RNA sequence: UUGUUACAAUACACAUUUUUUGGCACCUGGACGGGAAGAGACUUUUUAUAAAGUGAGACGUCGCGACCCUCGCACUGGAGUCGUUCUUGACUUUUACUUUGGUCGCUUGAUGUUUCUCUUCCCGUUCG
C-alpha cells in the first residue's frame, strides 16, 4: 500500500506511540525489563534493540525458572551475558520500578 | 477452495477439539469460513446426546479439520 | 552482571552492598592483573599488595 | 595389506533386495581384493568404513577371522564367504546383525563354532554350505543347540520340532577349478583335457583357466 | 450464496443473541450479542456471559468484551 | 561418516539422503528431490521411523541400542509446517545400473 | 544360447514366503558374484526369479556352481536368460 | 514451486494423507489446490484410535495435512526436469 | 525488518540455540536465512537432564534427539553430535551469543 | 572468440485464518535376558471344602505352519517421430492393471497401541 520510506517512518511512529514504547523507554533509559516467556521462564535483562515482531537483543541476562523433585519444588537461576530472543515466545514484559 | 461442487448438499465437518457438526452448506470464502444451515452438533447417539445449534451458524476456517459430503 | 541490582535515577553506579562491592573489587583486581600478567609476562599469584597498588593506580 | 585407503574408495550403492521395490539398503563392496587379517592395521582401517552400511560384501578374500565390527549397529547383512575363516567368534559380529554368510570357508570342528553362543540374539539367518564341519556327524542338530532362536541354516528353514528339540540337551583357489570339473559334461571333460594336452602358450593357459573357472 | 462475513453482518444488524465456541478451550462457551465485526473476524460482544460445559445456570457475566478472532471456532444463533 | 561443505544450503542438497525431524517425534528418511519457499519437502524412496513408547524409557539416563518402528512411504510430500530440523545421512551414490559391466 | 549377465532361476519352492526367497537368493548367489538385482513377479511368473550380476565371469560361474543345488528343500535350476533385465 | 506442482500432477491417482490429529485417509485425488487443500474420493479412513472406516468423499483443509504419499511413478514425471 | 539482518552478521560464531522443545544446540553458525532458518556445523545437541527426567513432557524431544542418528554412547545427559543441522526458523526460542561480542557494531 | 533475443535468478518485501513470529504447558552380592518351579491373586461347576485353566479387560501389523489356484524367459507392453542396420539408442501418445490369492491353527513367534488396581533353581552378559 504505502511507499517504502513512508513505511520506515511509520515503523518509527509505531515504536514511539504504540504499545511497544514501554520496551523503547527501557531501551533508551538502560533499565532492566522483566519478560515472562511462554515456557514459564522469566528473563530479567537490559534491552539493546527490538523489532516489529517483538524479537529483542538482550544483554546482562538473568533467567529464573522452576524445577520439581516429587514433593519438593526448587529455583534455578542461570546467568547469560548476550542473548537474542525470538519474539513469539513472549507473554508479557514488565518495566521494574 | 473448490466447495462450489457441494452447494447446499449435507456436510459433516470435523472441527478443532474432537468436535463434529453437520449441516447444509450455504456459503464459503477464501479462508474456508463456512456458513451452514440446520446445524446439529454431532456429539454422539442422536436421540439424547446431540444438539441443534440454531438457524444460522458460521465456522472459522482455521478450525475446520476436514469435511465429508455425506450427501453423495 | 545482576539486573536485580538497579542504578538509581540520581546515581551513576549500581546499588551494590558492601559484600557485593568486595566481590566486585576482587573480580576487577583479577581482570586488571590478568591483562597485566599477559602484557608484562609476570606471575600474578606472586605479587605483593603494594605492587598491586602501584599497578592499579598506574604508577610508571 | 588392510590399508585405510582401500576402505574409503570401496564401491557402494543402494540395493532393493531386502524390500523388493525401494532402494533403501546400502551395500559396501570389498570383494575380490585379497585383504587379510592384521592385528594392528585392520581395526584402524574399518573405522573409515562409511556410515550407514547395511550389507558388507567381504566375499572372496583371505581373512582368517571375523573382522572386529562389534560396536557397529547399522550392518544387518555380513557376507564372509570364500575366506580362510577358522572360528566364528560371535562377540565380534555387529550388534544388530541379522544375516550371516560363511560359505566355503575353513571351519572343521565343533569347537570352532563354539563361540557362536556370544552372537546377537537377533541373528536369524546363517549359511555354512561348502565348509567341512558341514559334513561332520549330525552337524545341524549341534549348531541349532548353539543358537536355538535362529530361523535358517544352509537355506533349510528351521522347523518347529527342530528348535523344540534344541532344549532337550540340558535334560586353495583350485577349489573352484575342482568345483567346475565336478559339475561338467564328461565329453567336455574329455575335450578340455585334450585342450590342456594341446596347450601351446602362456596366454592360452590363461584362456584355458577362464574355461576351467567359468 | 451467502458469503460468511455477510452472515456475520446479518447477526450484527439484527442484534440477535449468539453463542460463540472457542478454539482449544472446550470447557467454556461465550454467549452474548455481536456489536462489532471485523476484517480479521475479531468481535465485540455485549451483555456477555461465559457458560461452562452445560447451561446458563452455571455461567458468569463478563460485561462488554472484545473477543479476539484467533479464538473463534463457531458463531451460532 | 558424511561431511558436507560448510557453505552448503538446502538448495545444494538435492539427491542427498536427508533425515527430517518433525514436531511429533518421528523422522522421515529419503532422497531430497525438491523443495519450496515454505520448506515443503519432497522425499523419494522414503522411510518413516519412530521411537515407540515401549522402549522410549531406555533413553532415560543411566551397549545402548533401540529398536525403532519403521514404515515405508513412496514419494512423500512433507508439509513444511511440521518440520523441526533436517540432518544429512549420506551423499548421492551411484546407481547400480552404472556398476553393470558389459 | 548365449551367455550373458542375467541368470534365470526356475524351480523355486512355492510355500516359502517370497520376501525371504529374495533375501536368500541374494545370499546364495552372493558368493559367486556381485548381485545387482533379484527380480521376482509371481503373478506374472510364478516360482521363478531373474538375477543379474556385475560381470559375465560371475554369471557363468554361478550358472555352473548352483544348477541343481538344494535350496529350501527343493533342487534349484539355474540357466542363462534369453535377455537382459531392463528395470535393474 | 515443485512440492505443489507435484500434487497437481497427482490428479486421478490414489494418494494417502496423514493429518496432524493422527487420522489417515487413502483415496483417489479428485482436485487439489495450491494451499494443499485436497479432495479424496472412495476413501479408506483411519482414526487416531486405530479404528478404520470407509467414506464416499472428503475435503481436507491444507493446514492439517502432515504429509501426502504419492504413486512412485511420478519420480519420472516431466515436472522434475531442468 | 531489522534483527534477522543482525543474526546474518554472526556467521562462523559459536552460538548456542535453544529450541522450543527445550533442546539446546551448540554450534558454528554457517548461515541464517531471511525466514531465520539457521544452519549450524560441528553441532552438539543436548537435552538438559533436570528436564529430560519427565518422559510425558519430553518424549517428543528425546525421540527426535535420538532419531537424528547422532546420539552418543550415553556418556552423559543425552548428547548428540552432527556435522550439519538445518533448523527451521520458528523452532528457535533463544540464541545465546558469544560472551565477547561487541553488539553495538551490528 | 563475441553479441542480440526469450525464460528462470537474486537483493527487496513478508506478526491478524492455509506453512516461518507458537494452544503451549502440566501431566560374596547388585543389574539385564532364556527355561523350569512355588506362594499369592483371577475365571468356571458347587456351598456356609472337592475339580479344570491363567496383575486383568480391548484393538491393529509383520511373521510361522497346514490346505486349495500352478507348469513357466519375466520387468510397462502396443502405435508413431528420427541416427545406425536384419531391430538397437533418444522423444510424444492410448490402454488397465503392474503387488499369486481364498480359508484355518497362533492354548500366542514376535510387535505396536487403549481401560482399571513376591520369591527359588540353573544358564548366559557385566560391575568390584
Amino acid at each position: 500500500e504505502l511507499s517504502r520510506a513512508e513505511l520506515e517512518e511509520l515503523e518509527e511512529f509505531e515504536f514511539k506511540h504504540g504499545p511497544m514504547s514501554l520496551i523503547n523507554d527501557a531501551m533508551v533509559t538502560r533499565t532492566p525489563v522483566i519478560i515472562s516467556l511462554r515456557n514459564n521462564h522469566k528473563i530479567i535483562a537490559r534491552v539493546k534493540a527490538f523489532d516489529r515482531h517483538c524479537n529483542m537483543v538482550l544483554e546482562n541476562v538473568k533467567e529464573l525458572w522452576t524445577e520439581k523433585k516429587g514433593k519438593n519444588v526448587i529455583n534455578r537461576e542461570r546467568f547469560i551475558s548476550k542473548l537474542f530472543l525470538r519474539g513469539d515466545s513472549v507473554i508479557v514484559v514488565l518495566k521494574t520500578p | 477452495p473448490e466447495l462450489k461442487k457441494y452447494m447446499d448438499k449435507k456436510i459433516l465437518l470435523n472441527i478443532n477439539g474432537s468436535r463434529k457438526v453437520a449441516g447444509i452448506l450455504r456459503g464459503y470464502d477464501i479462508f474456508l469460513n463456512v456458513v451452514l444451515d440446520d446445524a446439529m452438533e454431532i456429539n454422539g447417539e442422536d436421540p439424547a446426546n446431540n444438539h441443534q445449534l440454531g438457524l444460522q451458524t458460521v465456522i472459522r476456517g482455521n478450525s475446520i479439520i476436514s469435511l465429508e459430503a455425506l450427501d453423495a | 552482571s545482576d539486573p536485580t541490582i538497579t542504578i538509581k535515577s540520581y546515581h551513576l553506579w549500581p546499588s551494590f552492598t558492601d559484600e557485593q562491592w568486595i566481590t566486585i573489587e576482587s573480580q576487577m583486581r583479577d581482570l586488571i592483573l590478568t591483562e597485566y600478567g599477559r602484557k608484562y609476562n609476570v606471575n600474578i599469584s606472586a605479587l605483593t599488595q603494594t605492587e598491586i597498588k602501584d599497578i592499579i593506580l598506574g604508577q610508571n | 595389506k588392510f590399508t585405510p585407503s582401500i576402505v574409503i574408495d570401496a564401491p557402494q550403492y543402494y540395493v532393493d533386495h531386502f524390500n523388493g521395490k525401494y532402494n533403501v539398503d546400502k551395500c559396501v563392496i570389498l570383494r575380490d581384493l585379497q585383504l587379510e587379517t592384521d592385528s594392528e592395521s585392520m581395526p584402524s582401517s574399518l573405522k573409515h568404513l562409511t556410515k550407514p552400511t547395511h550389507i558388507l560384501d567381504l566375499t572372496n578374500n583371505d581373512l582368517i577371522m571375523i573382522p572386529d565390527l562389534s560396536r557397529r549397529d547399522d550392518i544387518h547383512t555380513l557376507l564372509l564367504g570364500r575366506n580362510n575363516i577358522v572360528e566364528v567368534d560371535g562377540r565380534l559380529l555387529p550388534m544388530n546383525v541379522q544375516n550371516l554368510t560363511l560359505s566355503n570357508n575353513s571351519i572343521r570342528r565343533f569347537e570352532d563354532l563354539q563361540r557362536l553362543r556370544r552372537a546377537p540374539r537377533t541373528l536369524k539367518n546363517l549359511t555354512l554350505i561348502g565348509n567341512q564341519v558341514c559334513h561332520l556327524a549330525n552337524y545341524r542338530e549341534h549348531v541349532l543347540r548353539l543358537v536355538p532362536h535362529l530361523e535358517t541354516l544352509d537355506f533349510q528353514n528351521v522347523t518347529a520340532e527342530e528348535r523344540k528339540s534344541a532344549m532337550s540337551f540340558p535334560r586353495k583357489t583350485m577349489e573352484i577349478m575342482n568345483l567346475v570339473v565336478s559339475k561338467m559334461t564328461v565329453e567336455r571333460r574329455n575335450e578340455l583335457k585334450k585342450q590342456l594336452a594341446e596347450a601351446t602358450s602362456l596366454e592360452e593357459i590363461a584362456r584355458l583357466e577362464k574355461l576351467l573357472s567359468g | 450464496m451467502v458469503p460468511p462475513i455477510n452472515c456475520i453482518f446479518n447477526f450484527l444488524q439484527q442484534q440477535t443473541p449468539v453463542t460463540i465456541w472457542l478454539f482449544e478451550q472446550i470447557g467454556i462457551r461465550i454467549k452474548g450479542k455481536i456489536v462489532g465485526f471485523d476484517e480479521f473476524m475479531n468481535v465485540v460482544i455485549d451483555e456477555a456471559v461465559e457458560i461452562p460445559v452445560e447451561d446458563v445456570e452455571k455461567g458468569t457475566p463478563l460485561g462488554k468484551i472484545l473477543l479476539k478472532g484467533d479464538n473463534i471456532t463457531l458463531i451460532t444463533s | 561418516k558424511i561431511q558436507v561443505a560448510h557453505s552448503s544450503r538446502l538448495a545444494n542438497l538435492i539427491d542427498y539422503k536427508l533425515r527430517v525431524l518433525t514436531q511429533d517425534g518421528r523422522v522421515y528418511i529419503g532422497q531430497l528431490m525438491a523443495f519450496d519457499k515454505h520448506m515443503n519437502l519432497v522425499l523419494n524412496e522414503c522411510i518413516e521411523e519412530r521411537v515407540p513408547k515401549t522402549q522410549l524409557d531406555k533413553l532415560r539416563p543411566r551397549t545402548l541400542n533401540i529398536k525403532v518402528e519403521k514404515r515405508v512411504l513412496g514419494l512423500t510430500i512433507l508439509r513444511g509446517e511440521q518440520i523441526l530440523s533436517t540432518v544429512v545421512e549420506d551423499k548421492p551414490l551411484l546407481s547400480k545400473k552404472e556398476r553393470l559391466v558389459r | 544360447t548365449e551367455a550373458k549377465n542375467t541368470l534365470y532361476v526356475s524351480q523355486l519352492n512355492e510355500k516359502i514366503n517370497m520376501q525371504r526367497l529374495r533375501v536368500n537368493l541374494f545370499l546364495l548367489f552372493a558368493t559367486f558374484g556381485e548381485v545387482l538385482k533379484v527380480s521376482m513377479n509371481f503373478k506374472k511368473q510364478r516360482g521363478q526369479a531373474f538375477i543379474t550380476m556385475r560381470t559375465i565371469d560371475q554369471a557363468s560361474l554361478a550358472q555352473i556352481s548352483l544348477n541343481g543345488e538344494r535350496f529350501f528343500g527343493k533342487p534349484l535350476k539355474v540357466e542363462f536368460s534369453k535377455s537382459e533385465t531392463k528395470t535393474l | 514451486g515443485i512440492p505443489v506442482k507435484l500434487l497437481n500432477e497427482a490428479q486421478g491417482h490414489i494418494v494417502s494423507l496423514e493429518l496432524t490429529t493422527g487420522a489417515t485417509y487413502r483415496g483417489k485425488l479428485v482436485e487439489s489446490e495450491d494451499s494443499m487443500n485436497v479432495q479424496l474420493r472412495d476413501v479408506i479412513a483411519t482414526e487416531p484410535q486405530g479404528a478404520v472406516t470407509h467414506m464416499d468423499q472428503i475435503f481436507v483443509r491444507g493446514s492439517q495435512i502432515k504429509f501426502i504419499v504419492v504413486p512412485d511413478l511420478l519420480k519420472n514425471a516431466p515436472l522434475f526436469k531442468k | 525488518m531489522k534483527l534477522v539482518n543482525f543474526l546474518k552478521k554472526l556467521r562462523n560464531e559459536q552460538v548456542t540455540i535453544e529450541l522450543k522443545n527445550g533442546t539446546t544446540v551448540w554450534g558454528t553458525l554457517q548461515s541464517v536465512s531471511p525466514q531465520m532458518n539457521a544452519i549450524l556445523t560441528d553441532v552438539k545437541l543436548t537435552l538438559p537432564q533436570p528436564r529430560l527426567n519427565k518422559l510425558n513432557s519430553n518424549g517428543i524431544a528425546m525421540a527426535s534427539l535420538y532419531l537424528t542418528g547422532g546420539q552418543q554412547p550415553t556418556a552423559s545427559d543425552n548428547i548428540a553430535s552432527l556435522q550439519y543441522i538445518n533448523i527451521r526458523g520458528n523452532t528457535i526460542r533463544q540464541i545465546i551469543l558469544p560472551d565477547s561480542l561487541n553488539l553495538d557494531s551490528l
